[PDB]
């Protein structure tokens, strides 16, 4: 209910709030909440970057595809944060 | 004399460089050789006058080379393949024990000369096992005449060897699929000699040589018994067409330059066939290219007809049917390939049990592999249990060793892994 | 430029290395052929216009196997085409049955063999494509539990890519813990950074997602 | 705690310690320990060999992968 009240408060922010999972501490599943700057949601979603994204995951996917997804991932998490960096140069 | 057990060690050491070393002469030769010209075999020469000299020793050294070879071979793959061949034998007289009871039969005679072999006394010699011999006739003969099974049993250094071993063994290395190539090999090589230009057909080595040519073959050869017969239904069916152009059409059959002229017109059938098995199947712009077209002759819409027929049933179907049975069969590999590395990323190999039951714990199924098995690891196990004393072994080592004995080969896992076991 | 050529392309050069080895075996052959000429049929090779006139006749090898590689590899029709035809001669035979077998061996087999190493080439890269996508709809990408489990609700699978996971979404959050200053995580911010930095990558999820956790 | 202190043993023999699985005795999974010769950890894994076990598999896994599986291995 106090959810239901709370509506446009969270129609704003599910664009930009960010989910995801990690195996913590815990050693169960905490997931958590991370604050996501709106540039970025934006400049994940449209130019190089997507099929820059397709080709990450041709290249994981068909090839490496062991232990090596995580590394591989953060490599072009890395990366594209690199890239976003640029864009900000500019 | 003892460094031969010492230079011999060094030529099977180097043996696949050593082949490779011969293709890079095989190459090396016959580039020169393409110099070549009539005036007799004239040696053109061209530039430096010591280039024809410099050929005569690589003639001698790549012969040399070519035997040489061989022998290194004869002391690496040859011992392991004269070896499984004892051990297809050795364990199936202890279990099917056919010799005991069964024969092989007339085909397959490579096991039928077994039956020789069999009887020497030197006959388990690399299975590593010299009472296996010994151990048969504790079985079977049981059965029956247990010393009836014996008849079927039982420097000097030259004297020392044995006989229906030696002859034996030298035949099933001439039954290898590759001892028989490279033996094929250096008699060309001995043929270098007699004339430089059979020794072109070491190039040949290339088509086994580098591995990516070996697929390209393997892109044909296995549907090479279906593709064969292909062209047995090309000649056929360019045969039957023969029988109609003969029938029919022999006017047309001019190979006349251009015209009114004694040309034999291939009426005769035998050449009347070649007509059309050599430009014909040469076509391309089919039969009717190759013959003087019709015009208003009351058989040439017959005939027209028999062109395009020809024309569809021959090079547009069957080439095709060999342009694409090539191509499927160049498709098909590259499915096994799918396949293969398919089938142990998910399946274990060992437990059966599938990449998916791992998957409860981080990249687990590679952890299936590396610890829980990593297939080689029974390997290593293997040879642990082979180079222990029977005192040695632990209860498992001996049982696991017993059921190797007595090859059952129940102990491997089969999807029980361990994981599933326990929790 | 354009995209498709750059795939179209792509198909002959991902199995270019293969491709062109095939190109060796093409020359190869051709020179045995050339060899098998240079020995034999070479009274045949006149490149006479027409007749008893002093053509080379390519009996210098190097010419002769340039007369193979080009306009025999061009043959259509074969050697035999470009090359008087034999008729009568106790050679011609042999001859024949050398044609033949160059006419298969080489202009039906060989370039059969480009074509359709080609042709599997371009079947190869659709073949992958096709998995690449098939894969994530069905296993996840980060969990692994794939596309049967999240049936349990309702585009349940899609769910888990969209908010469970997304891809983005650990990228954004690595974006996150990059900014931010090593006061300002909480714990889980500074465990993942922690590992991060540690570099060993447990701790993205692998196969226990959130959902399967719990009930 | 005390396997933890002993580290720089098991460093040192993971590399030719020998896990396997075996169905043992009991009808349940034993797993056993043997040591492994130094010399065959790195015989096995570069020459002929590496290559040979590809042969292998590819023998298997496309022909003759029913009860001959465990047989031919
Ligand atoms: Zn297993
Ligand atoms: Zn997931």
């Amino acid at each position: 209910n106090f959810l239901e009240l709370a509506e446009s408060i969270l129609e704003y922010f599910r664009p930009y709030l960010g989910r995801i999972e990690i195996m913590g501490a815990s050693r169960r599943i905490e997931r958590i909440y991370f604050e996501i700057s709106e540039t970025n949601r934006a400049q994940w979603e449209m130019p190089q970057v997507k099929e820059s994204k397709r080709q990450f995951i041709f290249d994981v996917v068909n090839e490496g595809g062991e232990a090596e997804k995580m590394e591989l991932f953060v490599s072009f998490c890395e990366d594209t944060i690199f890239e976003m960096q640029i864009a900000a140069q500019i | 004399e003892v460094q031969r057990v010492k230079f011999l060690n060094y030529l099977s050491r180097n043996f696949y460089t050593l082949r490779f070393l011969a293709l890079f002469l095989a190459f090396a030769i016959n580039f020169i050789l393409l110099f070549y010209k009539v005036s007799v075999y004239y040696f053109l020469e061209e530039s430096t006058g010591y280039m024809e000299p410099a050929l005569w020793c690589l003639s001698l050294l790549h012969t040399l080379v070519a035997f040489l070879c061989i022998i290194g071979y004869n002391c690496l793959k040859v011992p392991l393949v004269i070896f499984k061949r004892e051990k297809e034998l050795a364990r199936k007289l202890e279990f099917d024990g056919l010799y005991i009871t069964e024969q092989p039969g007339d085909d397959d005679v490579k096991g039928q000369w077994d039956r020789l072999v069999l009887n020497t006394p030197s006959f388990p010699s690399n299975y590593w096992d010299k009472f296996v011999k010994r151990k048969v006739l504790d079985k079977h003969g049981d059965i029956f005449g247990r010393e009836r099974i014996a008849e079927l049993l039982g420097l000097t250094w030259l004297m020392s060897i044995d006989v229906k071993y030696q002859i034996w063994k030298f035949g099933v290395i001439f039954t290898d699929n590759s001892f028989l190539y490279l033996g094929w090999y250096m008699v060309m090589s001995l043929l270098g000699h007699y004339n430089n230009f059979f020794f072109a057909a070491h190039l040949l080595d290339i088509a086994m040589g580098v591995k990516t040519l070996r697929t390209i073959l393997s892109s044909v050869t296995h549907n090479g018994k279906q593709l064969v017969m292909t062209v047995g239904l090309l000649a056929v069916v360019v045969y039957l067409y023969t029988v109609v152009a003969f029938n029919f059409f022999r006017k047309f059959y001019n190979k006349s330059e251009d015209e009114d002229e004694p040309d034999m017109k291939c009426d005769d059938m035998m050449t009347c066939y070649l007509f059309h098995m050599y430009v014909g199947v040469r076509a391309g712009g089919g039969i009717g290219d190759e013959i003087e077209d019709p015009a208003g002759d009351e058989y040439e819409l017959y005939r027209v007809v028999f062109d395009i027929t020809f024309f569809f049933f021959v090079i547009v179907i069957l080439l095709a049917i060999i342009q694409g049975l090539i191509i499927d069969a160049f498709g098909e590999l590259r499915d096994q390939q799918e396949q293969v590395k398919e089938d142990m990323e998910t399946k274990c190999f060992i437990c059966g049990i599938g990449s998916d039951y791992f998957d409860t714990t981080p990249h687990g199924f590679e952890t299936h592999t590396l610890e829980e098995h990593n297939l080689a690891n029974y390997m290593f196990f293997l040879m642990y249990l082979i180079n222990k004393d029977e005192t040695e072994h632990t209860g498992q080592e001996s049982y696991v060793w017993k059921m190797y004995q007595e090859r059952c080969w129940d102990f491997f896992p089969a999807g029980d892994c361990f994981r599933k076991q326990y929790e």
